[PDB]
């Protein structure tokens, strides 16, 4: 889908969140009554051609 | 408009030290900031943009930090291990609106003391024929910069009729060079028998004279 | 267009980077932006399948 | 997602997980819904007369 | 590969118009704004304004009353004009690449030209005298060099043996003399053995007068 908006030959890539507070840089969600901040850097580093 | 304040204004550290420079916007810039290195006498070069991303070709020791939130005002550039080449002037700049630079911060490197090798240049006759007969006396590759030079003609103390210039801090070894020129008319030069420069420094044990006597080659 | 007197049930989830337990897109991944040449505006991406 | 604004080579785009404002956790549902006020009174011509 | 070069007037008298040309290499102007920035030691850096391949512009408010910019997409060029110059317009001027069109918050300057120095004064050009600086014989491993004197405006430039000699050179920043004209020296540390083999030439150039000199040092 992003290829449609930005054009077919664009070398699209992901990267993790840059830096700053834990609350803005991470997944910041509640499970079961407990508050989790999780390091999503494992997901966002693919590159595409 | 939105204006940038840097701190500190001047900085020094030794090789292998961490160094931190800070920049503050006069009001919130969401993350639209960049940092530049300027060598003396050259165009600036970008290091960091969006407060935190590296430009291509930047050595990975450079880095940016800020609180990340969309209302930020306070930004930091951290040189995580300083090297002899990092001797330069550093500017932040926002691009929230019209681009405004901060006033710049200068970084000079701290090293061991090293005494000036002193050299004197007896004028070419082509220099004497100017009618402004002049002698150059020179301190090479020394540290710290805080040397001083005196001139003494017929060993009598000169004033005003001599002038100095000082290099950048050398990127290869953090030393400096300083030159002084004795200025005379050819008439005053042709009065006097002896031209002497004398050099004062922290790395010297005692002041060093070098001299030229009219009639020497 | 259809008129209705009430919405479907909407659940007040809270999270940052990924959207959780919300409604999936009908046929394909859909991507939405206010004005896509503006870097200050987030792209919202809605999936067709979940990812567990 | 947020797309970073490099003054860079134009062949590439880098996307980062955006953090985002709290609203987007349910703006992802309220995209389909609009609210309107009825204007039930209206006038139009025709050929009739009130009797007098 | 992507770069720019720039040139134009070096000396201006008060109330004249500055004009500077900037030329790209290795790309077209499309997809980016382009800007001029200037440096002066009393102010640090100032952004003047911006232009694009369409020739539309936007200007820093304090300059909009005196500035103009133009583009020539056929030559890969753009240019700056600044009316009614005063001594306060003295400085170094750089053209630089601005924001990219498809990213509305990207105005940080990735590539810069070599820059050009503008002096705004009534005083006339003068080309340098060049004097060789012979060694003395700390002695035995002394120094030799050249003194460049009474020229205006800056810059002069100095190099050794047609740029073939480089290591152990220093060249001093300029001195404002009693004449109001500039002077400086370039110098190199020498073993007295080298004096028996190298013909020590300083090249000296004063680009504002276009004076070019090759001058030999004498082993007195
Ligand atoms: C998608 O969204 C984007 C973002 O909104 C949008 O881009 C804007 O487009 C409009 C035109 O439609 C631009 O408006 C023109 O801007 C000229 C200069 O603007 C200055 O002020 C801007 C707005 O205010 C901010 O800045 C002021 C201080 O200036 C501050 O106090 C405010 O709080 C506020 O934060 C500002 O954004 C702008 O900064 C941009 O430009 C500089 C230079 O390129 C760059 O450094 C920044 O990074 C940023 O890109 C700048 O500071 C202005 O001259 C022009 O004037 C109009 O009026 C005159 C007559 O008076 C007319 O002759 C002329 O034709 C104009 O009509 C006008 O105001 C706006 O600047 C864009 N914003 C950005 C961030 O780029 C896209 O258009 C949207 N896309 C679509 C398809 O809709
Ligand atoms: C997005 O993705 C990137 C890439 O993975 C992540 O970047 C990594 O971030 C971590 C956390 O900041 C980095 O790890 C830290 O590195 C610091 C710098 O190390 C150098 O300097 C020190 C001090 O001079 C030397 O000791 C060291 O040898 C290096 O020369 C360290 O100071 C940190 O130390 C802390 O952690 C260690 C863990 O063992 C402890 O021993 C210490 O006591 C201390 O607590 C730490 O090591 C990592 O280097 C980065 N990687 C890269 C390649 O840059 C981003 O973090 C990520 N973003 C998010 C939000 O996750
Ligand atoms: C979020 O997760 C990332 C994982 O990528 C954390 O960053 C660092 O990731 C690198 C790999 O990219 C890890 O490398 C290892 O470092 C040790 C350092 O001594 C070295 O011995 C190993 O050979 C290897 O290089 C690194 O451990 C990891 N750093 C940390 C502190 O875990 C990132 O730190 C996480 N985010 C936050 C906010 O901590
Ligand atoms: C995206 O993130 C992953 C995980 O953080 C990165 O994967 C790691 O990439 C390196 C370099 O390509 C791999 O090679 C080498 O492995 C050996 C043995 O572990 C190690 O000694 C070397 O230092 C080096 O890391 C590494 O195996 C790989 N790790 C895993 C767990 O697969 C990846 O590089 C990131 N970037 C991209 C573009 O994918
Ligand atoms: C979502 O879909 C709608 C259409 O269903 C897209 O609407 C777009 O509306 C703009 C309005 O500015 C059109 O762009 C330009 O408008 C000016 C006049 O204002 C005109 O002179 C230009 O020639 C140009 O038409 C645009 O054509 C129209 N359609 C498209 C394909 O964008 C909207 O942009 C879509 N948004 C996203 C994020 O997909
Ligand atoms: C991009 O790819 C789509 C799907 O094949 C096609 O419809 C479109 O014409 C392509 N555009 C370009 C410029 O390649």
């Amino acid at each position: 889908q992003l290829r449609k908006h930005f054009g077919n030959n664009t070398i699209i890539r992901f990267a993790n969140s840059s830096g700053g507070d834990l609350e803005v840089t991470t997944h910041s969600f509640n499970c079961g009554g407990e508050f989790f901040y999780c390091n999503t850097s494992g997901l966002f580093n693919s590159t595409w051609i | 408009d939105i204006q940038m304040t840097q701190s500190p204004s001047t900085l020094s550290a030794s090789v292998g030290d961490r160094v931190d420079i800070t920049c503050r916007a006069s009001q919130s810039i969401s993350r639209w900031l960049a940092w530049y290195q300027q060598k003396p006498g050259k165009a600036p070069k970008v290091l960091i943009y969006e407060a935190s991303l590296l430009a291509n070709g930047v050595p990975s020791r450079f880095s940016g930090h800020f609180n990340g939130r969309e209302s930020a005002t306070d930004f930091t550039l951290t040189i995580s291990s300083l090297q002899p080449d990092d001797v330069a002037t550093y500017y932040c700049q926002h691009y929230m609106a019209d681009p405004r630079f901060g006033q710049g911060t200068k970084l000079e490197i701290k090293r061991t003391v090293a005494a000036p090798s002193v050299f004197i240049f007896p004028p070419s006759d082509e220099q004497l024929k100017s009618g402004t007969a002049s002698v150059v006396c020179l301190l090479n590759n020394f540290y710290p910069r805080e040397a001083k030079v005196q001139w003494k003609v017929d060993n009598a103390l000169q004033s005003g009729n001599s002038q100095e210039s000082v290099t950048e801090q050398d990127s290869k070894d953090s030393t400096y060079s300083l030159s002084s020129t004795l200025t005379l008319s050819k008439a005053d030069y042709e009065k006097h028998k002896v031209y002497a420069c004398e050099v004062t420094h922290q790395g010297l044990s005692s002041p060093v004279t070098k001299s030229f006597n009219r009639g020497e080659c | 267009v259809s008129t209705v007197q009430c919405t479907h049930g909407i659940k007040p989830v809270v999270s940052t980077q990924l959207l959780l337990n919300g409604s999936l897109a009908e046929e394909e991944v859909m991507i939405r932006s206010e004005n896509i040449t503006n870097n200050a505006k987030n792209i919202l991406v809605q999936f067709n399948t979940p990812v567990q | 997602l947020t797309r970073d604004g490099g003054s860079t080579n134009s062949t590439t785009e880098t996307f980062r997980p955006g953090g985002g404002d709290m609203r987007d956790n349910w703006r992802s549902e309220l995209y389909k819904y609009k609210v309107v006020k009825i204007e039930p009174l209206g006038v139009a011509p025709t050929r009739c007369k009130r009797r007098v | 590969q992507v770069q720019l070069q720039q040139w134009g007037a070096g000396l201006l008298k008060p109330s004249e118009t500055l004009s500077l040309t900037c030329a790209l290499y290795g790309r077209s102007l499309n997809g980016n704004y382009w800007s001029w920035i200037r440096q002066s030691p009393g102010k640090g850096l100032e952004w003047i304004g911006e232009i694009n391949h369409s020739g539309s512009t936007y200007f820093n408010p304090s300059f909009k009353s005196r500035v103009a910019m133009s583009v020539d997409t056929s030559k890969s060029q753009f240019s700056l004009k600044l009316n009614s110059v005063t001594a306060a317009d003295t400085g170094i001027y750089f053209c630089a690449r601005g924001k990219r069109y498809s990213a509305s918050y990207s105005n940080y300057f990735g590539v810069w030209g070599q820059g050009t120095q503008v002096t705004v004064s009534s005083a006339s050009t003068k080309g340098p005298s060049v004097f060789p600086l012979a060694p003395s014989s700390s002695g035995g491993t002394a120094a030799l060099g050249c003194l460049v004197k009474d020229y205006f405006p800056e810059p002069v430039t100095v190099s050794w043996n047609s740029g073939a000699l480089t290591s152990g050179v220093h060249t001093f920043p300029a001195v404002l003399q009693s004449s109001g004209l500039y002077s400086l020296s370039s110098v190199v540390t020498v073993p007295s053995s080298s004096l028996g083999t190298q013909t020590y030439i300083c090249n000296v150039n004063h680009k504002p007068s276009n004076t070019k000199v090759d001058k030999k040092v004498e082993p007195k």
